[PDB]
RNA sequence: CCCGCAGAAGAAGCACCGGCUAACUCCGUGCCAGCAGCCGCGGUAAUACGGAGGGUGCAAGCGUUAAUCGGAAUUACUGGG
RNA sequence: CGGCCGCAAGGUUAAAACUCAAAUGAAUUGACGGGGGCCCGCACAAGCGGUGGAGCAUGUGGUUUAAUUCGAUGCAACGCGAAGAACCUUACCUGGUCUUGACAUCCACGGAAGUUUUCAGAGAUGAGAAUGUGCCUUCGGGAACCGUGAGACAGGUGCUGC
RNA sequence: CCAGGGCUACACACGUGCUACAAUGGCGCAUACAAAGAGAAGCGACCUCGCGAGAGCAAGCGGACCUCAUAAAGUGCGUCGUAGUCCGGAUUGGAGUCUGCAACUCGACUCCAUGAAGUCGGAAUCGCUAGUAAUCGUGGAUCAGAAUGCCACGGUGAAUAC
RNA sequence: AGCCAGGAUGUUGGCUUAGAAGCAGCCAUCAUUUAAAGAAAGCGUAAUAGCUCACUGGUCGAGUCGGCCUGCGCGGAAGA
RNA sequence: GCUCAACGGAUAAAAGGUACUCCGGGGAUAACAGGCUGAUACCGCCCAAGAGUUCAUAUCGACGGCGGUGUUUGGCACCUCGAUGUCGGCUCAUCACAUCCUGGGGCUGAAGUAGGUCCCAAGGGUAUGGCUGUUCGCCAUUUAAAGUGGUACGCGAGCUG
RNA sequence: CGCGGGGUGGAGCAGCCUGGUAGCUCGUCGGGCUCAUAACCCGAAGGUCGUCGGUUCAAAUCCGGCCCCCGCA
RNA sequence: AGGAGGUAAAAAUGUGAAAA
């Protein structure tokens, strides 16, 4: 809801609803300007103190969930071959035949 | 780095005993929880996270 | 050891304060920072966390840690099942 | 672990490091049992009429939104608070304004109060042209009434039913 | 403090109601039979105009008397004759009345036209043993205006309980 | 073309305010006094001073200077 | 007309292995070596931003180009299939220079010293072992240096298998 | 730079071969069941079939170009 | 009193903080 106010579209990525209720692990894709830069600071673990209905004796039990933010952008490996290496070794290796041959293999 | 999931990092405490939100990293206290749950997150970055 | 002058002048901190174990309130932070020998408190209205005042115990000592014994009739001959 | 025994499987003898401040026995009062006996009730059995299927009425969630106030939210919330939302109500939003204030007391001041009514204006308000010029007088003013300077406060449908 | 707006927003689901899917019924004419209540900046004769909601004059009563108020089902007879039909009725265009500063978001009601869903409801589930179920009608509070919501009464009136 | 001198007044030129003075860094690419000097390539270059080529006269004063069409040659051309 | 997998159709009925192999032939046709070539490999030059503190001509050097040697792998079948009969090690060598050292010099971002880079030069010297069937290669310890190649990938009518 | 299998609800397989006419399982939505969930039961939307073209009263279908993956070389 | 015959397929699960 905060991202919509920032114009960012929150593209769903992964989710897994619990057997009874609630989601276990969820990740989404926020797309926009200053999305990561403004969220790079929000890699915290929030603390929740709420009245628990699941506990028959409705008492305030704490609850925890971590907010992890990563850029997700990825540009990688192209070519790393350089001329400062490659000691090219070309040596032979014998073989087999029928009478007197040295079937070599460089 | 994100291993601390349980009772390790209490960045933003959201209570319902008195309905008060406290980001201890600075101390930006707000008694308007529901709006924070729907938009009042902008204030956390600009004020609290301004200095870091 | 005794005699003369001298400005109260040169000479007071340590531990604890929920119960066990004598003795309290307020404020700050809110299962966070911390306390402890033990039972257990701190989860926004804390006699236990920290500071301030006050008070209790001791007193040039006061706490802490380690160690032996009694408490322990939980090695029982005395004195157990 | 070692010793011993055994064909083997293992048996026999027998510790510690470490961890917690409990483990355990009998019994008591409730609770609970696809335990039992008895009993009660539209529980089911025997019938009758509905809901869910349809159009619309109304509430909530969800979604949306400047707000679409907030609370109730298994049985025992959901035609509930609301014995009734076009303004009002309304606790909501936006805009425009007043801010010892809208309600109220004390210190100090001028003026009967009120009213016909005009301009700007969405309104709240500001600034006027005049009539009227009253109960009584410690007569340098006690009092229903309007506004004002300012120090105490007022108000709160703001939160907390743990 | 105030105008306007929202609380009635809408790709969705659920709770709670009114009327039917027809012929024990609809339409038409004549027509008998109730209890309890409310009334004054109120209810309103009689009468007059009209298709209608209502407009106007306006006695009586601040009340067992006057008014609201013609009870509706049902009964005699005629028509329709088993259809998505003359059963049913939302939606929709246009023309009006009521209260109110104001009916556009956003009211109730009326007139003309239009006229679908629906042909007795799956898994499943709810209420009731008495003048109760089911079913038709009326008044009041709430209220400036306006409910099928709520409260209350009357008409008709079963089966089963081994 | 060698040689002997000149090669400058504001300009310590803006500067993105302790800064690069023709010269790591981007610019208008000045008005002048003149037989005379482009606010610009290299050297120490953080910045200097200073040494040069453009440019101006005196001497040597005849063919000279910059290119083109072509012939023959040099370097490039190092292994059992 | 079934009918000719190869479609002028060995009768329209038909797959493999052979490293004891054997016989007849071929360098008409392969493997090692030599030969022509030089794609590739190797080495040497040209243009030249950039990197490097400033500056490319201290060095390296992209973008592409121009040649050489005949040591890698290959291309083509010229020589040998009435035999050129073997990879490495051992012993013994010999030549080239594009030099691993030692010598003589130029340049520097060569202070000193130690290095880097380039030119001249073949005179002489250019390790011992662990592991592998080894060349190569890795490691250990040195050394002034433990050079790069040719010589049937030198050398088996000299040895080993 | 050869021959071949395939691209079908979100996922995974028939349906094609012999030209019309896509079934089922899981998942999704909701209801009911218990206080809640699972399970169970009922009802239902959701796939013209990677992409382009020809043929036909009609092509995901018969066939071919382009892209991704896989088998042997 | 003395004592026999007929008489239940399937139904799992619920993290964690309060008592002067």
């Amino acid at each position: 809801r905060w991202a919509e106010s920032r114009g960012f579209k929150t593209e769903i990525i992964e989710e897994s609803e619990g057997e009874v209720a609630g989601i276990k692990s969820v990740t989404i894709k926020i797309s926009g300007d200053y999305a990561y830069g403004w969220l790079r600071t929000e890699t915290g673990v929030h603390r929740l103190v709420r009245k628990s209905p699941f506990d028959s004796g409705g008492r305030r039990h704490t609850s925890f969930s971590s907010a992890f933010v990563y850029p997700e952008v990825d540009d990688d490996i192209d070519i790393e071959i350089n001329p400062a290496d490659l000691r090219i070794d070309v040596y032979r290796t014998s073989g087999a035949g029928g009478q007197h041959v040295n079937r070599t293999e460089s | 780095n994100k291993s601390d999931i349980g009772w390790g990092s209490q960045i933003r405490s959201y209570v319902l005993d008195d309905s008060r939100i406290k980001d201890l990293r600075t101390g930006v206290e707000t008694r308007n929880t529901q709006a924070v749950l729907d938009g009042s997150l902008d204030q956390f970055i600009e004020a609290s996270l301004k200095a870091g």
